[PDB]
RNA sequence: GAGAUGGGCGAGCGCCGUUCCGAAGGGACGGGCGAUGGCCUCCGUUGCCCUCAGCCGAUCGAAAGGGAGUCGGGUUCAGAU
RNA sequence: UUUUCACUGACCCGGUGAGGCGGGGGGGCGAGCCGGGCUCUCGCUUCUGGCGCCAAGCGCCCGGCCGGCCGGGCGCGACCCG
C-alpha cells in the first residue's frame, strides 16, 4: 500500500505549525536568588491576544537585580488582571489573584493556573484558556503536595516550584458553536493544515486500512491493540471501553 | 583578581605580524592596464562626428575592465587635455563605448584633428 | 567640615537596590579542559583508590625532602657545555676517575634495584601514568633498598637539566658525605621500608562531599537527640 | 627494565588496580572529544613494540569509536 | 516626517522645549512629577512612623 | 526558508544540526607607559599595560516587501527623470 | 543468591549571561529556663502606571608644586571556610 496521513504527519512538510505571527512562547519568570528567598513586583504593560492560542498573554516589565536593565516577560493571563497592575513574584508574596509563589506556601483548596511541572521548568500545566489546577494536600516531609490536574488525574509534584495563582482567563470559550466550515478553516489556518479530514472509509485500501469495498464500512474492528506498527494503529487507539458512557 | 562575571571568555593574547623569511613571488607583476592598453580606437560613425561636433565630447572604445576614473586619467596622459565627465556604456557587441566631454576652453574638432579622426 | 559632605548609604535588600559587583568566582561557567581537570580530582577523592597507587599520597615530609635535594645537589649530572669542557680539556691533556653521580630514568633505577647497587631511590608521586612506577615500591621493599616518595617530578627533573625525571637513584657517595647519606636512609627506611604492610594494605579515597558530610551530621545528631 | 614490569600490568588487566585505572581513563576519554591529539602515548611500552620512538615527527591521536 | 529625514531637520524641530520634550506628553510629565513627589513624601510619612513604633517598642 | 564552524553520526563520498556538549569579543570613552612626524607647541599615526563591553549566532535569501536624494523645456533615424 | 530501604560518583532531565549553594560567625524578635548561657525564628522592598548602575563615607599609605594648592593606591562599606 501507501504511506496514510497520519503516517505522513511525522516529517512535518506541510503540517508544521504556523508560527510567524505568534508573539512569543509564554513562560513564567527564570528562578533566581530575588524570588527563591523573597518577592519582586513587576508592572502589567500590554494584554495582547496572540494567533492560535485561545488565552491571552500578559506582557510584564520587571528590573534586573544586578544590573542597570529592565526584563521584559510574557505570561499566561489570569483572569481579572489589568494593565497597569501590580503583581510580586518570590517565596513571601502575598497570595492574591496575579501574584505567582510556590505551591508548598499556599494553604490547601487553592485554585492555580500555569502550574510548573517540575522545578526550573517555568510553568507547564492548567495554561489553556479557562483551565486551573487545585493544591490538594501537602507533605511536609519528603517536600511535596498533591495537585488536581483539569483532567481530573491527581499528580504529587515537589513543592518548590512556582505557580501562578488564579485562573486562566478566556473561559467558555468552547461555548459558541462553529456554525460554518468558514470559522473551522480560520480557526485551524492560524495552528496547522489538519481541518479537512477525511474519512478513512471513503478512501481506497492502498490508502488506509479502512478503505476499499462495494459499500462503506469498516470491516474490522475498530479497537487495534496498542503495539501495533504505525500505519496500522487506527481506529480506536487501544480502546479500555467503547459505547455511549452510562454513568461516571 | 576576582571575577564579577560568570563567564569565561578567552583572553586577548599578542597576534605577532608576518614578516616572510622570502617573498612569496620573486617580483611584483607588471601592471597590463595602462593608458596604451585602457584606450583601443575612437568611433568614427555620424553619430560621433555629430557628438564631437555638437555636445564637445569625445568617443572612444576601450575595454570592459576600465572605469571612468582611469578613462580620464588615460585620455589626460595620452592627449593633454581637460576632461570634464565621462559616461559609459557597454555595447551589444562587448566593446565598452565611452563618451568622454572636455573641458569648455578645450575645442573637440581640434583634438580630433590632431588624432587623426576626422 | 563642609555641611554639603554627608554620606549616601546605600541599602543592598531584595529587590530595593542594584547589587554590587562581588565575587562570582564560585558559579563561573569554567570552560572544558578546567571542569575535566577538576572533576578527575574530584573522583580520586570518591573512589576508593587501591593502596598500589595510594601508597604515593603518603609522601616525604618538608624537612627532609629539603635535606635530601640538599645532599643531591652535590651529585647533579653534567650539563653539555661541561661535558664539552671536560672534552676539550682532556684532547689538550693527551696531545700535550668517574665520579659518582645520579642515576636518572626509570630503567636504570629498576635495574640498579635488582642488581643491588643502589643505596636509596627516589619516587616522583605524580607519574600521569602511575603504571610506570607503581611496581617499583615492592621490588625496592623485596631486594632492600631504602626508597622515598618526594613530592615533584619536576623539582626532581630539576636536578638533572631535563625538564621532568620519574625516579633517581644514590648508586655511590663520597667520604664526607657518607655519615649525612646513612643517616637519611635511616630516617627514609624508618619511614617507608619498615611500614611497607600497612602501607601494601591501606585503602584510600572513599571521602564523601562537605554538603554530603554535612547533611549526615545533622541526621545522625537530630538521631542522638531523640 | 620497566617496560616488562608494565607489560605483565597490562596483561593483568582484571586486577583492581587496572579496574581503577581503566575506570578512570575511559571516563575522562569520554568526557573529551571523538578525535584530538594525546601529548603523549598512554602505553609507552606497547606504542614502542608496536613501533613508536620518542623523536620528532612522531604523533599520537586518541580516538573513539561507537561501539556495537 | 519620514524616520530617515530626520536627519536633516534640526533639534528644534525634532524636539519641544521641556523636560522629556518630544518624547512624553505634558499630562503624563506632570502627572509623573507628582507621583514621584507624593511617593516620596509617603516614604518620609512610613519611614517616621516606622522609627517612632520601633522607639516605643 | 536555505546553509558552514563547534558538536554528534557515519565503512565512506558525506549527513544531522542552526544555538544546540565552543575559551565563539581583535572593539572602545578614557589614563599611564615607550617610540615618531609636523614651526616635536598641541595634535595625529602608533606597540603594551589599566579600565569598559551579551549576542541569537558566519553567510545566503525580494529588479512587486523595508530602503535619503531630479524636475521642466529641447534634441535623434534608432537613446533619454 | 535474592527483596526492601538508603547514598552519589558514572549516566539522564531542566534553568541561567552557569549571580548569592552548604556550613560557621554576627544581629533582631519573641518562648521557656538563673547581666549569662541552651533550642527555635527571621534579617530589611505590598496604598499610587515615578526614579534607581558607573559608591558616598571612614581608615591607612604614597606622589607633585609652594602648613596651603593638585593628583594616586589599598581595605571596610559588600562577614569567614569550603
Ligand atoms: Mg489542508
Ligand atoms: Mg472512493
Ligand atoms: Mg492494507
Ligand atoms: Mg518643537
Ligand atoms: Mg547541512
Ligand atoms: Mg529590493
Ligand atoms: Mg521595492
Amino acid at each position: 500500500g501507501r504511506v496514510i496521513r497520519g503516517q505522513r504527519k511525522g516529517a512535518g512538510s506541510v503540517f508544521r505549525a504556523h508560527v510567524k505571527h505568534r508573539k512569543g512562547a509564554a513562560r513564567l519568570r527564570a528562578v533566581d536568588f530575588a524570588e527563591r528567598h523573597g518577592y519582586i513586583k513587576g508592572i502589567v504593560k500590554d494584554i495582547i491576544h496572540d494567533p492560535g492560542r485561545g488565552a491571552p498573554l500578559a506582557k510584564v516589565v520587571f528590573r534586573d537585580p544586578y544590573r542597570f536593565k529592565k526584563r521584559t516577560e510574557l505570561f499566561i493571563a489570569a483572569e481579572g488582571i489589568h494593565t497597569g497592575q501590580f503583581v510580586y513574584c518570590g517565596k513571601k508574596a502575598q497570595l492574591n489573584i496575579g501574584n505567582v509563589l510556590p505551591v508548598g506556601t499556599m494553604p490547601e483548596g487553592t485554585i492555580v493556573c500555569c502550574l510548573e511541572e517540575k522545578p526550573g521548568d517555568r510553568g507547564k500545566l492548567a495554561r489553556a484558556s479557562g483551565n486551573y489546577a487545585t493544591v490538594i494536600s501537602h507533605n511536609p516531609e519528603t517536600k511535596k503536595t498533591r495537585v488536581k490536574l483539569p483532567s481530573g488525574s491527581k499528580k504529587v509534584i515537589s513543592s518548590a516550584n512556582r505557580a501562578v495563582v488564579g485562573v486562566v482567563a478566556g473561559g467558555g470559550r468552547i461555548d459558541k458553536p462553529i456554525l460554518k466550515a468558514g470559522r473551522a478553516y480560520h480557526k485551524y489556518k492560524a495552528k496547522r493544515n489538519c481541518w479537512p479530514r477525511v474519512r478513512g472509509v471513503a478512501m481506497n485500501p492502498v490508502e488506509h486500512p479502512f478503505g476499499g469495498g462495494n459499500h462503506q464500512h469498516i470491516g474490522k474492528p475498530s479497537t487495534i491493540r496498542r503495539d501495533a506498527p504505525a500505519g496500522r494503529k487506527v481506529g480506536l487507539i487501544a480502546a479500555r471501553r467503547t459505547g455511549r458512557l452510562r454513568g461516571t | 583578581k576576582i571575577r564579577t562575571s560568570p563567564t569565561f571568555r578567552r583572553p586577548k593574547t599578542l597576534r605577532l605580524r608576518r614578516q616572510p623569511k622570502y617573498p612569496r613571488k620573486s617580483a611584483p607583476r607588471r601592471n597590463k592596464l595602462d593608458h596604451y592598453a585602457i584606450i583601443k580606437f575612437p568611433l568614427t560613425t555620424e553619430s560621433a562626428m555629430k557628438k564631437i561636433e555638437d555636445n564637445n565630447t569625445l568617443v572612444f572604445i576601450v575595454d570592459v575592465k576600465a572605469n571612468k576614473h582611469q578613462i580620464k586619467q588615460a585620455v589626460k596622459k595620452l592627449y593633454d587635455i581637460d576632461v570634464a565627465k565621462v559616461n559609459t556604456l557597454i555595447r551589444p557587441d562587448g566593446e565598452k563605448k565611452a563618451y568622454v566631454r572636455l573641458a569648455p576652453d578645450y575645442d573637440a574638432l581640434d583634438v580630433a584633428n590632431k588624432i587623426g579622426i576626422i | 567640615v563642609n555641611p554639603l559632605f554627608e554620606k549616601r548609604p546605600k541599602n543592598f535588600g531584595i529587590g530595593q537596590d542594584i547589587q554590587p559587583k562581588r565575587d562570582l568566582t564560585r558559579f563561573v561557567k569554567w570552560p572544558r579542559y578546567i571542569r575535566l581537570q577538576r572533576q578527575r580530582a574530584i573522583l580520586y577523592k570518591r573512589l576508593k583508590v587501591p593502596p598500589a597507587i595510594n601508597q604515593f599520597t603518603q609522601v616525604l615530609d618538608r624537612q627532609t625532602a629539603t635535606q635530601l635535594l640538599k645532599l643531591a645537589h652535590k651529585y647533579r649530572p653534567e650539563t653539555k657545555q661541561e661535558k664539552k669542557q671536560r672534552l676539550l680539556a682532556r684532547a689538550e691533556k693527551k696531545a700535550a676517575k668517574r665520579p659518582p653521580v645520579l642515576r636518572a630514568g626509570v630503567n636504570t633505577v629498576t635495574t640498579l634495584v635488582e642488581n643491588k647497587k643502589a643505596q636509596l631511590v627516589v619516587i616522583a608521586h605524580d607519574v600521569d601514568p602511575i603504571e610506570l612506577v607503581v611496581f617499583l615500591p615492592a621490588l625496592c621493599r623485596k631486594m632492600g633498598v631504602p626508597y622515598c616518595i618526594l613530592k615533584g617530578k619536576a623539582r626532581l627533573g630539576r636536578l638533572v637539566h631535563r625538564k621532568t625525571c620519574t625516579t633517581v637513584a644514590f648508586t655511590q657517595v663520597n667520604s664526607e658525605d657518607k655519615g649525612a647519606l646513612a643517616k637519611l636512609v635511616e630516617a627514609i627506611r624508618t619511614n617507608y621500608n619498615d611500614r611497607y604492610d600497612e602501607i601494601r594494605r591501606h585503602w584510600g579515597g572513599n571521602v564523601l562531599g562537605p554538603k554530603s558530610v554535612a547533611r549526615i551530621a545533622k541526621l545522625e545528631k537530630a538521631k542522638a537527640k531523640e | 627494565g620497566a617496560y616488562k614490569y608494565i607489560q605483565e600490568l597490562w596483561r593483568k588487566k582484571q586486577s583492581d588496580v587496572m579496574r581503577f585505572l581503566l575506570r578512570v581513563r575511559c571516563w575522562q576519554y569520554r568526557q573529551l572529544s571523538a578525535l584530538h591529539r594525546a601529548p603523549r602515548p598512554t602505553r609507552p611500552d606497547k606504542a614502542r613494540r608496536l613501533g613508536y620512538k620518542a623523536k620528532q615527527g612522531y604523533v599520537i591521536y586518541r580516538i573513539r569509536v561507537r561501539r556495537g | 516626517v519620514r524616520p530617515k529625514v530626520l536627519m536633516r531637520l534640526s533639534k528644534t524641530k525634532k524636539h519641544v522645549s521641556r523636560a522629556y520634550g518630544g518624547s512624553m506628553c505634558a499630562k503624563c510629565v506632570r502627572d509623573r512629577i507628582k507621583r514621584a513627589f507624593l511617593i516620596e513624601e509617603q516614604k518620609i510619612v512610613v519611614k517616621v512612623l516606622k522609627a517612632q513604633a520601633q522607639s516605643q517598642k
